């Protein structure tokens, strides 16, 4: 008994004095393409996996710093608003300001 | 009307080319390859048989010296020997004891059936390409035998065709090559006049009727035993035979992209690789005028089942308001998805039903009936076989569409995380302007 | 032993290569070519030839009409006319004053001499080369015809030679040519099946032997005059014959490089262009042992007349002293000057003399007599004659050795220049010490 290896472009086997023979292979792999987001991107990883895994890694990425870029430039923000009341001495911060804003 | 298109060269796919003009209905063409042949262009070098080793009768001279003389014949051999006594049935052959002398010598000459059993080392250069294509359009259906260089012009039905050239200047052939029988090997051989004994190319002849021939096969001749007449010769084996019994892989079962080498004259068919160029010169005989075709109106499109494979695994219907029954000219615009049908009958009832093949989970392409034109979007499930025995009817293309679900996960992720930049970057514009009047 | 060097590839250009190895005397080789073929793998594209309009006797049928059908032919024309009344000598043809009815039809086919005249179309790729060289040394004069490619390996006298590659890939060949008894021309042809009338290829055969045939001349039909029995016809000349009358000009006085063109096959004869490099494997017996070869010593050499002529302008004389009479290579270590002798004879008289030839106004080189060398340097004067019937035999070399009197007196100017500024420097900068010591 032998393995043979069948990609998507075929493969052809000759055995005796026969004719040669043709195999083709289909687009089959696990999982749902229309389901929740786990379930798309083990059928795209099932169909071609480096490229998958790629691709989830750079979203990821991608996703995380924006997100963290964000919030830091929002508390940048805050902390700029909410600076000069601190070196001024005496004084007090309005309590609408340090409701809407977190104001120690 | 002159046209121009790109056609695949893979044997067996239909090739739909679409062809539209103002005052006349659309017309679609079917194109297809049967066969395709890879020639390329062979000089000879030199051919090799099977060696045969001639040596006559050795001269004995009693009570005498002989010499022998230079002769130019491949590899001669010649040599005296001195101080023998032969010997046969009845007595000795000479009556002096020891003052004969006996000359002996052979050569070698090409064997008697070199004619039909030899292998020929030709040298490759540029090749040329030969199609057979099957054309279709209205009520014409003829195949030709064309060649793929830009210079034949073929004529179908009054229609001028010109084809090539191809796109890919690829050939399975080296330089020099080795022609056996049924085989082709890609293997070097040594230079003419430079052979090496025991290997392939021991005796080289320019053709099969030459008249000369060059021979090296270590040819040396021994002293005759004592009480003997003989003469005894060591020879390498004929390399012929050693390069038959190890001759190695045939480059038909190492060919890349499964196209199938044939000798006689050689050649390589089926070659899968590149595309080819078609320009086309159409006759006003083969349209038909706007007045006398139907006019379509208010044409929708939806999909009823789509299983991805390369099967024809796709069903989608077409709704349509019509004036009069008749004959319209049905086309897919894109890649992605690929139809079987050319022509379609549209009648009063006001639905057609057509398949398809494509290969993305979700497929969205502009089809066209006629004049009119729809969309359609659909969602295709995976198939469960795993081999099939037939090749791919289908284009690859894999990506789907931006509103397929998961580009509109992707859409929608992207454009909640756009707001919420937006939304930062504008409060910290507000908060460093008014900062600023300050 | 084996060796290497190139040789420029004139024909009728001596060649004069040293050989030099530990332990036996120095050997000089003199290769010559006599004549070089440069040819062209061609493949067909078709042939033409002048025309026949073939038309049969028209048929006339009284109070009938007859219609015709379309038949397989080149060019084929037929027409049918109504109202017609023939005459002939006697008299009418037919009782039916308008009821008659002619038909006629033409077509055209090649000429019955089309296979002794006619003109190939034909398509060049890479060429291969032939050479015919001779080769002196020693007491071995002998000529062989090899191939320039690096593959054939000759033996001469028990020397193994091996030419080429050749170190200019041109061709003065077109990639499309048309060839007609004995020019050939680089002209581009209408495609196969693309004729147009009047002009080159208005009649096409895929070759000499072949049936199928594609004409297109514009055979029209016209009707007969009243009262006539004969058939008008109208049509464009044969392209062929025009063609003829003003072809342009031959590639057999426009090639460049002053090489001679030849048919059958298509061939270039004597194309002056790059140079062969040599490989040479040399038997040990070939040499002379150093201990039987005399031995120079106190070697001098004069020059008497010198002119710089495509002659051998130039006469040498060499002293030495010797210990015993024999015959020694003698050549010439540089370019500028080339020597025509290759073995001198050696006396004890101690004086021999030897001619060259020149291109420089002061040649300076290094000749080199059996084992020893000496030095030549001379001043030369132009010839008078300022056309000669004879090719140069002389490498083209025109700077001047630089002990010549221009280049002497350069150096002495640049000399005194160069020497009154480093005074000048000298003194600023032992001013400028002198002030910073302050
Ligand atoms: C002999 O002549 C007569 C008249 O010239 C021919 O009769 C004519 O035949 C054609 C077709 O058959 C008709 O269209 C004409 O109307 C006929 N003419 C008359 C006056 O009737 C007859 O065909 C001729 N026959 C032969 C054998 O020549
Ligand atoms: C075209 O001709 C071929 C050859 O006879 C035939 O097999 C094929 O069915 C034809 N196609 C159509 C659409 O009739
Ligand atoms: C070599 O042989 C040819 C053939 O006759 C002759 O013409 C030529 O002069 C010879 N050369 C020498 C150097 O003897």
């Amino acid at each position: 008994e032998r393995t043979i290896p069948v990609p998507v472009d075929g493969m052809e086997y000759h055995w005796g004095n026969n004719d040669p023979v043709r195999l083709w292979s289909q687009l089959t792999t696990e999982g749902k393409p229309h389901g929740w987001p786990h379930q798309i991107v083990q059928y795209y990883y099932g169909l071609y996996p480096a490229a998958t895994v790629s691709a989830v890694v750079g979203m990821s990425l991608l996703a995380l710093i924006s997100i963290f870029a964000s919030c830091y430039m929002l508390v940048a923000a805050r902390s700029k608003c909410l600076t000069p009341y601190a070196l001024t001495p005496g004084a007090a911060v309005p309590w609408t300001l340090g409701i809407l804003c977190c104001a120690p | 009307y002159e046209h121009s298109t790109v056609m695949p060269n893979v044997v067996g796919f239909p090739y739909k080319a679409h062809i539209e003009r103002p005052g006349y209905s659309p017309l679609t063409l079917q194109m297809q390859v049967v066969e395709t042949s890879l020639e390329p262009t062979l000089n000879l070098e030199y051919i090799t048989c099977e060696y045969k080793t001639v040596v006559p009768s050795p001269y004995v001279k009693c009570c005498g010296a002989s010499e022998c003389s230079t002769k130019e014949k491949p590899d001669y051999q010649c040599k005296v020997y001195t101080g023998v006594y032969p010997f046969m049935w009845g007595g000795a052959y000479c009556f002096c004891d020891s003052e004969n002398t006996q000359l002996s010598e052979a050569y070698v000459d090409r064997s008697d059936v070199c004619r039909h059993d030899h292998a020929s080392a030709y040298k490759a250069h540029t090749a040329s390409l030969k199609a057979k294509v099957r054309v279709m359009y209205g009520n014409v259906n003829q195949t030709v035998d064309v060649y793929v260089n830009g210079d034949h012009a073929v004529t179908i039905g009054g229609t001028q065709f010109i084809f090539g050239p191809l796109s890919s200047a690829w050939t399975p052939f080296d330089n020099k090559i080795v022609v056996y029988k049924d085989e082709v090997f890609n293997q070097d051989f040594p230079p003419y006049g430079s052979g090496q004994p025991g290997r392939f190319g021991d005796i080289q002849s320019r053709t099969v009727e030459s008249n000369d021939l060059y021979a090296n096969t270590a040819l040396k001749l021994a002293r005759p035993s004592p009480g003997m007449v003989h003469v005894p010769y060591t020879q390498t084996p004929s390399g012929f035979k050693y390069w038959l019994k190890e001759k190695g892989t045939a480059l038909n079962t190492k060919a890349p992209f499964g196209c199938q080498i044939k000798t006689n004259p050689v050649r390589a068919m089926n070659c899968a690789v590149g595309n080819i160029p078609v320009s086309m010169n159409l006759p006003d005989s083969a349209f038909t005028r706007i007045v006398e075709a139907p006019t379509i109106i208010d044409l929708t499109c939806t999909v009823a089942t789509c299983t991805h494979s390369s099967d024809f695994g796709g069903v989608l219907t077409l709704t349509y308001k019509t004036d009069k029954n008749g004959d319209c000219s049905v086309h897919s615009h894109s890649n992605v998805a690929t139809l079987q049908e050319a022509t379609a009958k549209v009648k009063t009832a006001g639905k057609v039903t057509l398949h398809f093949s494509t290969a993305s989970a979700s497929p969205s392409f502009v089809v066209s009936l006629c004049s009119a034109r729809a969309t359609c979007s659909a969602s295709c499930e995976p198939p469960k076989d795993h081999i099939v025995p037939y090749a791919a009817s289908h284009s690859n293309v894999v990506f789907p569409d931006m509103s397929g679900t998961a580009l509109s996960w992707v859409q929608k992720i992207s454009g909640g995380l756009g707001a919420f930049a937006i939304g930062a970057i504008l409060v910290l514009v507000v908060v460093t302007c008014i900062g600023l009047r300050r």
